[PDB]
């Protein structure tokens, strides 16, 4: 049977400060016990002063990521402009998820 | 939800300092028979772009058809459908992933393995992969099937990283992609003798070569090999 | 429904805008501590009960809104006007922008059921990015901006008092003064607190509808100013 | 007789209900376009309904680069802008491909036509100036709800736009030249949008501008913003 | 009243009387005859524009191996007529495993055109059909529909402003003959019968590029060439 | 489907109209029973009276009606009712209560009415029927999707003349012999046509048989009209 | 009204809303096509409006597939949504038969649906004529469609508004070339019969486009005639109009 | 066009029912007896040119094996309605009881199509007036005819069309309840002499009976307790046979 | 198809002439006491010799605490009647409460102004009087409804053929200050208020009693009769 889910390896790791916030990736992708690449990112700027890291199998991962770069064009366009805070992405974060809770994207997503 | 019938082998290929090069047999398979010796899967895309493809055959025989319409869809209403509004290697590609990730995603995929190499307009070298889950990644080397096990080892030990482009010159490049083919004809049982090798220069263009043959291949050591242990004679 | 003039103009859109014109007063006016919006009850006999008269409602805690014409049709776009602001709250966690409820509100006005709306919406709220926002919506499907606004059949009179009255430092008592002026002017009926009806939306308390007692003293207030000249 | 619906030919071979929403345009405030080799600008003079309302917003942005303005419905330009979006947005996510100008004006032409063709339906009633710069440099088009579409250099549309057109028609090659110079193109256009004026002297709530190219997002200017070129 | 298929005060439908005004429009003159074993139909064929490309200016039809059909009127309806005769033709072998025999399909274009009659939404193909062929079953074949839903079967017919002329040209040849056919053995010869005919019956002579000639055969239906009909002329010529 | 200035649905009024045509009809309720009556327009001696069904029709055991207005709308609504009969029995049971069945019925009319753009019938009913919650009960339904309850009511041609007879000769400790001879003089003298025959009748009626506990309905052969003549003196 | 919905003829048997949508068509600038030996040249006149129109970037002229020209006069739009719905079927029949569609059964495709226009009351018909053709398995085909559906080949067509100029200069043509004509030949002779064409409309100046399929010459595709060629003809046609 | 294109005039009229009975009144006539072991439906055949095939069309029709109609308007429109009733036999009949219906249950479906044309959107009435000839084991004989407007009802005998005004009256004549079917076929080939203009033979006469079991007419032998049809259209030949004893 | 559009002078049409139909539609009231509404309604005069058993008299339950009446079409309210129904059951089944008086009113008037905005309907040729009580709450209600959509409540209010009339009598006769403290003194003015435009009849005034706690009580022939013979005594007194 086809299995629609892979496992491309990683991990990330998000630390905030005072005044500042980091998220950070390994860069190697993986298949199995074979390296795709050694560098192919999974961190991402986001506009708007958010980073997005959506890490597990890459195919989902990479999905969401362009969904939010989207929400993120589109919250521009229909509210005039305004600046996403970053409690507002995780709402919106949350919607994607759950948007797919009987076929989920399989990966862990930090912001 | 399917299984892949008549099938195609490893597509190799790596990025030197002027283009990329992409190769891939002329086998079709069938299961364990080696049933159809005469197919193309190298796909070029005008002038600048070859897309290899391994899997299923019928799937890329359905790829190659996109393929052909995406170019005559483009010249469509486009007085520079081949200058500046010409179709990119980035653009084949991401149309590529994302059909595979939407078949994956209605549990319908294409059964394949897909490479796209090429040159962009602005000269940067473009090498891509995207499979039937709509994984999708980039490095100085790429390899699918057997070719991920036994070629990129090889053809990373010319271009560890990135900065070792700049130093791979064409010949080397070619000479380390026509080795990995005749390793990849001595271990890999659904590999064939024949196959397609092409160079997409920044100056050159593509250069596309049919009916390559591996050549100077060591079986003169297996006289002396007999038995499975303490057999003598 | 969907014809031209030969001038260009939508006739149904407006002939909606006729039935507009027949429509009790509403008055509205944007100042930087507040915004007021007013209307005439406009009782078709004494018998009917005045507080049952919903002219002004509220939409989400930052925005009210008057409407004057047909008022029936007004349910449909003041359900979807709090859908749309409580559904942006929860996928966004955060209250919605006044101009983007407007802008909701005449999306749905668009949508030619069918025949326009026969009502007009002001709609007044508070957000922190634009401060306080007066919008006039119409069945067209277009929606304006304004310091201050009057719609209904004493629009014409109204807006021209407005034009006179409004300067960019109003407090909001001076203002909520201007809203029963103006009201008492172009009603038929001698304003009282149950044939006119006040309310106002600030940043720190939303919008609240005015009782009538609070109501009344407003009036007596506006009655003794004037009488000094 | 015939201007009942736009599913109806008159016995001159025209069609009332389109020539009847071009009409709607002329009614609408005067916008300007124009382009060198390196930018695109619009200029767009808003109208106020009153002296305490907004000069309506008659700028809308695209895509990171392009944009187009509005003379008439308003409602139909919130339409078609919206299609643009998504037609722009589709050949992002698709083919990682910034959509070519010429290529959102063949999508609009065919969304009109639909619409000049179908009972119930009824063309659109507003016109469009629409900047961009892509792949083969600044571009300046004209949308008629007809569903026709033209590249220029500059142009204008609304109420006595031949004015500013006369002008254009005249600086062209003055202004086709101001490559490399961002605020002179501006300048230009401003100076082509007065020779449409006579209301008044276009203040700082009067003037909408708007500016694509080279290294240039397109970026909307309003008020403040706009001060230093009246 | 006098715009959709609905009935007048007389019990009338204006539409079809003016569908039938409509396969007038080119002009043209058609005629089939039957032989003893094969089925023949000629028709007028006007070039006026010096500009046209000749060999694409047709009105018959081959709807299947077996059948064709002549058009009376304007070609856009022609054309949509013998598509969908086409893909009936077709539809028809493949559900029921014989080819579809030539007055079946005649009924169904003919019911086909009835809905037209009924439904306010449809106008009426302003076009005459016949349709011919040898039958499996019946033999020689003509059958012809026009925009009221009719259709009947015909010894020999004729279609078009000079219709009833050639009719009663017609008439008098069977009369006198006795037999209801062209009792000759090759199909040359009721060519050459049906072109005299037509000749005799226009005041007009043709040249070879004046004419459209079309034949059945048992399991053919097929279209002269201007040479064949050339040939055909000749052989008039040493007769008449 | 549309008002008039005044208030009034234009096409509802013209099927009242058409209907102010049909042969007539009469429902009388008595105490132990209820008569249906009503006369055929348009006869001749060709036409087969025997084998012949046209205004009096069966709607379940309990339930007639008699028709005034196009027979063939009739027959779409009749047999509507008929399976609306068979669904409240499959439903729970029971037999339909009449009013229910009528209800139902004026609803179909009354949508036609309201909305779709389509014709209303050009049908009047009269609806005779028993059920165990009121015993006898005489209904009529007309176009506009209304409908009322009656001691006697006539439906279709001549309403206003025979109306009248019937409030004049009409009394509510009424027998049903007396009200099958009631309907027959009231059509003897609204008739448009020259003497009341049998094959120009339909006669019904819904009786509790004195020998039972149960009730029957009989629609009356051409022979049993024609005797029903005789008796009550129009021989 | 016999004219106030589409699918009503007229008492002569005539559709009014069709011809109505010729007289829109005779309004439109005037376009040509030319059958040659082995091709056929498409050319049309593109008014000048004014000053600030780009030249050489309204073209009007339009591919379908690779091997199909298209060329139109009368309502822009309609003939866009025309070569659109050409386009999709083109596509149907390529992905279904795998050779590219035919010139005469792409013919009958626009044929029908342009006729389907002209059945409905719903549906006004299209107020273009198209002309259009290439090379396919067997020759140059040459056709022109009018807004009843109604479509043939043609040795040479023209339609718009100097269609009769136009007519009578193909058929001088026609007349005095039996033996045949070259593509390179037909292109000059195509801008030459557009600038003469030009004479029933010279108020407005105007841009010339052609574009042109030949076996020989762009080995059965479709392609516009650009730079030196394009020169090359507008200098002939200057030349032989004086 | 989704609204009915028959509606109710002031008057109470049914405009476009009453054009489609013009329509009717303009057809050429028809007619039905009923006699007591057997009904006859007869109609003449008008060629509308001798160079036409009067057999290949069919004015009498089987609906089932015990059940002919003819008609009187519209052709075409009559045409459609048999193949409609035919289908309708089965869907709505032998599918469900594995018998051919009643004549008046059929009968009943027909009207039913009619009355639909009456009163659904974008369509006109049909302009045709039918009689339906038919036996069924439990009814016996009967005939009916059916109007545009979904109505229909049972005769002993009638006429439709042209001339049917004067042949009701000289049916009237004619017809007893004791007629066997040879006499009834007698009397319905007279009536139909005075409608007719030109010729009256074999060849421009169409009529079928409902008659007795035809076990030849079965195309197989072996099961008794089915005998065939009752329907049979007469041969050119049979009524020639007819009309020189006259 | 669009039949509710707007005219050049601002009006829909249709709901304007569904205006008329109530107008001509037989008379209703409705007075609210200090702890009770009462409901009144006259009786048509087409033709009389109707079974009164059976017939549908002109005040309907909704719910066991609301009351509908109506001018109008009466084949239109039944339509939303039933409606009106439905949504009391599915109010109870979400909310565990039966609906308040100013909720089924909004819904029903929500109904009708839906009708008034579709294409291929007609707008409803009724308006509603709706009565009753909110559970667990003594204050009376009172609220019309329209075919426009437009709904309010009121001290008292009739609709239908001589309304007019009607609205006059109570305008002057009802003191908000001193609503009819009684049931008895209620059922007084309704009936004084429908005498002025009925022309004297018994079979003609029917009375319908709401009171708290689904409490509903339809009154007799006989039992009305006696605040008939009572009014025309004191009228004749004077
Ligand atoms: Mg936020
Ligand atoms: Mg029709
Ligand atoms: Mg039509
Ligand atoms: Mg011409």
């Amino acid at each position: 049977q086809f299995n629609p889910y892979g496992d491309n390896g990683g991990t990330i790791l998000g630390i905030a400060g005072e005044d500042f916030a980091v998220l950070a990736g390994d860069t190697r992708n993986i298949t199995d016990y074979s390296i795709n690449s050694r560098y192919e990112p999974k961190v991402f700027d986001c506009g708007d002063n958010i980073v997005m890291s959506a890490n597990g199998f890459a195919a989902d991962g990479d999905a969401l990521v362009k969904r939010f770069k989207n929400s993120v064009k589109w919250y521009h366009f229909d509210h005039n402009d305004k600046k996403l805070s970053i409690n507002s992405a995780a709402r919106n974060i949350q919607h994607l998820l759950y948007g797919k809770r009987f076929f989920p994207y399989y990966v862990h997503t930090i912001i | 939800t399917q299984q892949p019938i008549v099938t195609g082998t490893s597509v190799i290929s790596m990025k030197y300092d002027n283009g990329v090069i992409i190769a891939a047999d002329n086998l079709g398979s069938y299961g364990s028979l080696l049933r159809f010796n005469g197919v193309e899967r190298l796909i070029p895309v005008g002038d600048n772009t070859v897309v290899g493809i391994s899997g299923d055959i019928s799937d890329m025989q359905h790829i190659e058809r996109l393929l052909k319409d995406l170019v005559t869809e483009n010249a469509y209403d486009n007085p520079l459908a081949d200058a500046e509004e010409a179709l990119e290697p980035s653009y084949i590609f991401e149309y590529l992933a994302t059909v595979m990730y939407q078949r994956r995603s209605k549990m319908n995929p294409l059964w394949n393995a897909i490479i796209v190499a090429g040159v962009q307009s602005n000269g940067d070298q473009f090498l891509r992969y995207v499979n039937l889950l709509g994984v999708t990644y980039s490095s100085p080397t790429l390899a699918t099937g057997f070719g991920a096990h036994m070629a990129n080892p090889l053809l990373r030990k010319v271009v560890d990283r990135e900065s070792d482009i700049p130093k791979t010159t064409v010949q080397v490049a070619e000479e380390a992609i026509v080795n990995a083919m005749r390793v990849l004809y001595y271990r890999d049982a659904r590999s064939s003798r024949n196959f397609s090798l092409a160079i997409i220069d920044k100056n050159t263009g593509l250069t596309f070569k049919k009916n390559l043959q591996v050549e100077n291949m060591k079986w003169d050591f297996a006289k002396d090999i007999k038995g499975y242990g303490t057999q003598k004679i | 429904v969907s014809t031209f003039s030969p001038e260009g103009r939508l006739f149904q859109v407006e002939y909606s805008l006729e039935a507009i014109k027949l429509g009790s007063t509403a008055i509205g006016i944007a100042t930087k501590e507040g915004v007021v919006l007013g209307v005439e009850k406009r009782a078709t006999s004494p018998l009917l009960e005045s507080d049952s008269i919903e002219k002004i409602v509220e939409i989400d805690r930052h925005i009210g809104c008057a409407m004057s014409g047909l008022t029936a049709d007004a349910r449909s776009m003041i359900e979807h006007a709090r859908t749309a602001a409580v559904t942006h709250n929860l996928y966004y966690d955060e209250d919605i922008n006044v101009e983007s409820l407007t802008q909701s509100v005449c999306d749905l006005a668009l949508r030619f059921m069918s025949r326009p709306f026969g009502v007009a919406l002001l709609i007044a709220g508070h957000d922190a990015d634009d401060g306080y926002q007066l919008f006039h919506a119409e069945p067209s499907g277009t929606f304006y901006r304004y310091n201050a606004k009057a719609i209904g059949s004493g629009s014409e009179g109204a807006q021209a008092e407005l034009l006179n009255e409004w300067h960019s430092s109003l407090t909001l008592k001076e203002a909520e003064l201007l809203v029963l002026k103006i009201l008492k002017q172009v009603m038929e009926e001698k304003l009282d607190e149950n044939n006119a009806q006040l309310s106002c939306i600030t940043k720190q308390d939303g919008f609240k509808i005015y009782d009538n007692e609070k109501t009344a003293e407003l009036i007596k207030e506006l009655k003794e100013k004037e009488a000094a000249e | 007789n015939y201007d009942g619906d736009t599913v109806t030919f008159s016995p001159t071979g025209r069609l009332f209900q389109v020539e009847y929403a071009l009409e709607a345009i002329k009614q609408g405030s005067v916008t300007v376009g124009l382009r060198s080799n390196t930018h695109a600008v619009l200029v767009a003079l808003k109208r106020n309904a009153d002296e305490l309302s907004s000069y309506q917003k008659k700028i809308i942005k695209c895509d990171e680069h392009m944009g187009l303005s509005l003379a008439g419905l308003a409602p139909d330009a919130r339409v078609l802008s919206n299609y643009l979006r998504q037609q722009c947005n589709y050949s992002s996510l698709v083919f990682n491909r910034k959509l070519a100008v010429e290529r959102a004006g063949h999508l609009l032409c065919d969304k009109a036509q639909k619409n000049t063709q179908s009972a119930g339906g009824r063309p659109y009633g507003v016109g469009l100036l629409i900047i961009g710069y892509d792949k083969s440099g600044a571009h300046l088009l004209e949308f008629q709800p007809s569903g026709n579409v033209t590249e220029l250099y500059g142009t204008a549309i609304g109420a006595r736009s031949q004015g500013a057109k006369t002008y254009l028609e005249r600086t062209l090659d003055t202004f086709i030249k101001i490559d490399g110079n961002p605020d002179e193109l501006i300048k230009a256009g401003v100076e082509a949008i007065s020779q449409s004026l006579r209301d008044e002297s276009l203040t700082v709530d009067n003037l909408s501008i708007a500016i694509v190219g080279k290294d240039t997002p397109f970026t909307i200017y309003d008020g403040e913003a706009v001060a230093k070129y009246i | 009243d006098r715009h959709i298929t609905i009935f007048s005060p007389e019990g009338r439908l204006y539409q079809v009387e003016y569908a039938f005004k409509a396969t007038n429009q080119t002009n043209i003159n058609s005629l089939a005859v039957r032989g003893k074993d094969c089925t023949v139909v000629i028709s007028q064929k006007k070039v006026p524009d010096k500009l046209l490309d000749p060999t694409t200016v047709s009105y018959i039809f081959c709807i299947s191996r077996t059948i064709g059909m002549v058009v009376n009127g304007p070609i856009p309806d022609a054309r949509n007529a013998a598509l969908r005769a086409k893909a009936e033709a077709a539809e028809f072998r493949y559900k029921y495993g014989y080819d579809m025999p030539c007055d079946v399909l005649a009924k169904r274009m003919a019911n086909l055109s009835q809905i037209y009659t009924q439904r306010a939404y449809m106008r009426p193909l302003g076009v005459i059909l016949t349709f011919v062929s040898v039958d499996e079953e019946l033999g020689p074949s003509i059958y012809k529909t026009d925009p009221a839903g009719y259709y009947v079967g015909y010894k020999a017919t004729a279609t078009g402003p000079k219709q009833q002329e050639i009719t009663t040209n017609l008439e008098n040849h069977f009369k006198k003959s006795k037999i209801d056919h062209i009792n000759e053995e090759s199909w040359e010869k009721v060519v050459e019968f049906a072109i005299t005919h037509m000749i005799d019956a226009l005041g007009t002579e043709f040249s070879k590029n004046d004419l459209e000639v079309g034949v059945a055969t048992k399991d053919k239906f097929f279209t002269l060439s201007a040479e064949n009909i050339e040939e055909r002329l000749v052989a008039i010529a040493e007769q008449d | 489907t549309i008002f008039s200035p005044e208030g009034r649905l234009y096409q509802v009024e013209y099927a009242l109209e058409s209907i102010s045509h049909a042969g007539t009809a009469i429902g009388i309720m008595a105490s132990d029973g209820i008569v249906l009556a009503a006369e055929r327009k348009v006869t001749s001696t060709l036409l087969e009276q025997d084998t012949s069904t046209e205004k009096l029709y069966k709607l379940n055991d309990k339930i007639a009606v008699a028709v005034a207005g196009l027979t063939a709308d009739a027959e779409i609504l009749i047999n509507t009712a008929r399976i609306h009969a068979q669904n409240y029995l499959k439903t729970y049971n029971e037999d339909i209560p009449v009013e229910i069945l009528v209800r139902r019925l004026s609803d179909i009319k009354q949508g036609y009415t309201q909305h779709g753009g389509l014709r209303p019938f050009g049908v009047s009913f009269i609806y005779a029927g028993y059920d165990d919650r009121y015993g006898y009960q005489l209904y009529t339904s007309n176009p506009s999707g209304n409908y009322t309850g009656w001691k006697a009511i006539s439906v279709g041609a001549n309403t206003s003349a025979a109306q009248t007879l019937l409030q004049m000769d009409y009394k509510d400790d009424m027998k049903v012999d007396d009200a099958i001879e009631l309907a027959l003089k009231t059509l003897s003298k609204t008739t448009d046509s020259s003497a009341l025959t049998y094959d120009r009748l339909e006669f019904a009626t819904i009786r509790k048989g004195a020998n039972d506990g149960e009730v029957y309905q009989k629609i009356f052969k051409p022979q049993e009209i024609k005797d029903i003549l005789v008796k009550t003196g129009i021989t | 009204g016999y004219d106030l919905s589409n699918s009503v003829f007229s008492p002569d048997g005539r559709n009014f809303q069709v011809e109505y949508a010729v007289k829109a068509v005779e309004n439109g600038t005037t376009s040509i096509g030319i059958k040659c030996n082995d091709g056929v040249v498409f050319a049309v006149e593109k008014l000048i409006t004014s000053k600030l129109l780009v030249p050489q970037k309204n073209v009007k002229i339009q591919v379908v597939d690779r091997h199909i020209g298209c060329v139109y006069s009368g309502l822009i739009p309609d003939g866009r949504h025309l070569v659109n719905r050409g386009r999709e079927e083109a596509a149907s029949f390529k992905k279904l038969y795998k050779t590219p569609i035919p010139i005469p059964a792409f013919a009958d495709r626009l044929g029908q649906y342009v006729q389907a226009h002209t059945l409905y009351n719903s549906v006004r018909p299209f107020g273009v004529s198209t002309i259009f053709g290439g090379v396919d398995k067997n020759g140059a085909h040459l056709y022109m469609l009018e807004p009843s559906g109604s479509y043939w080949g043609y040795k040479g067509a023209a339609t718009g508004k100097g269609r009769q100029s136009a007519k009578a200069e193909l058929e001088k043509l026609v007349d005095h070339h039996p033996e045949g004509l070259s593509a390179r030949e037909a292109v000059k002779q195509a801008a030459k019969i557009i600038y003469l064409a030009h004479e029933d409309n010279k108020e407005k100046d105007f841009e010339l486009e052609i574009s042109w399929c030949s076996l020989s010459e762009t080995n059965g595709l479709h392609k516009f005639v650009k730079g030196d060629l394009l020169q090359e003809a507008i200098d002939f046609a200057q030349k032989e109009i004086n | 066009y989704s609204f009915s294109l028959t509606t109710f005039s002031p008057s109470g009229k049914l405009g476009q029912i009453d054009y489609a009975l013009t329509a009717v009144k303009q057809g050429v006539t028809s007619l039905g007896i009923k006699a007591t072991n057997g009904v006859v439906i007869a109609t003449e055949k008008k060629s509308s040119s001798p160079l036409a095939m009067s057999e290949t069309l069919s004015k009498v029709s089987l609906l089932t094996p015990d059940i002919g109609a003819v008609y009187s308007g519209m052709g075409p429109d009559y045409r459609v309605l048999v193949d409609k009733s035919r289908k309708v036999a089965h869907t709505s009949y032998k599918r469900i009881y594995g018998e051919y219906p009643p004549t008046k249950l059929l009968v009943s479906e027909v009207a039913k199509i009619m009355q639909e044309a009456t009163q659904s959107g974008g369509v006109r009435p049909f302009g045709v007036s039918l009689l339906i000839a038919g036996h069924d084991e439990f009814n016996g004989f009967s005939l009916y005819q059916v109007d545009p407007s979904g109505s229909y009802f049972p005769w002993k005998a009638t006429a439709i069309g042209k001339g049917s005004v004067a042949a009701k009256t000289f049916l009237e004549k004619r017809w007893n309840d004791e007629l066997e079917l040879e006499d009834a076929i007698h009397i319905a080939l007279l009536t139909l002499k005075e409608s007719v203009e030109g010729e009256f033979n074999g060849d421009t006469i169409e009529l079928a009976i409902i008659g007795d079991e035809n076990p030849d007419l079965l195309g197989y032998t072996g099961i008794p307790t089915d005998k065939g049809p009752r329907f049979r259209k007469l041969t050119s030949q049979e009524i020639n046979d007819r009309l020189e004893a006259l | 198809r669009a039949l509710s559009i707007f005219s050049p002078d601002g009006h829909i049409f249709q709901v304007e002439y569904a205006l008329e139909a109530v107008k001509r539609g037989t008379c209703a009231v409705g007075v609210k006491g200090k702890n009770c509404v009462v409901l009144g309604c006259e009786r048509r005069s087409t033709l009389k010799l109707q079974d009164t058993r059976i017939t549908p008299s002109k005040v309907s339950k909704i719910d066991s605490h609301v009351v509908l009446s109506f001018s109008g079409l009466n084949a239109d309210s039944r339509i939303l009647i039933e409606k009106a129904r439905v949504e009391a059951q599915s109010h109870r089944l979400t909310l565990e409460d039966p609906v308040t008086v100013e909720y089924l009113t909004r819904y029903v008037a929500g109904v009708q102004q839906r009708y008034t905005q579709s294409g291929g309907v007609r707008p409803f040729g009724v308006s509603t009087l709706i009565a009753g009580f909110d559970p667990r709450d003594d204050e009376p209600k009172l609220y019309q409804t329209e075919p426009s959509g437009i709904y309010s409540s009121w001290s008292a209010q009739t609709i239908g053929r001589n309304s007019k009339t009607v609205r006059e009598f109570l305008e002057k006769n009802y003191d908000r200050k001193e609503p009819p403290a009684t049931v008895e003194e209620c059922v007084k003015l309704t009936v004084r208020s429908l005498l002025e435009v009925v022309q004297t009849g018994a079979k003609n005034i029917e009375i319908t009693v709401v009171k708290p706690d689904s409490d509903i009580v339809a009154l007799s022939s006989e039992e009305i009769n006696q605040y008939v013979t009572q009014i025309e005594q004191e009228k004749q007194e004077q």
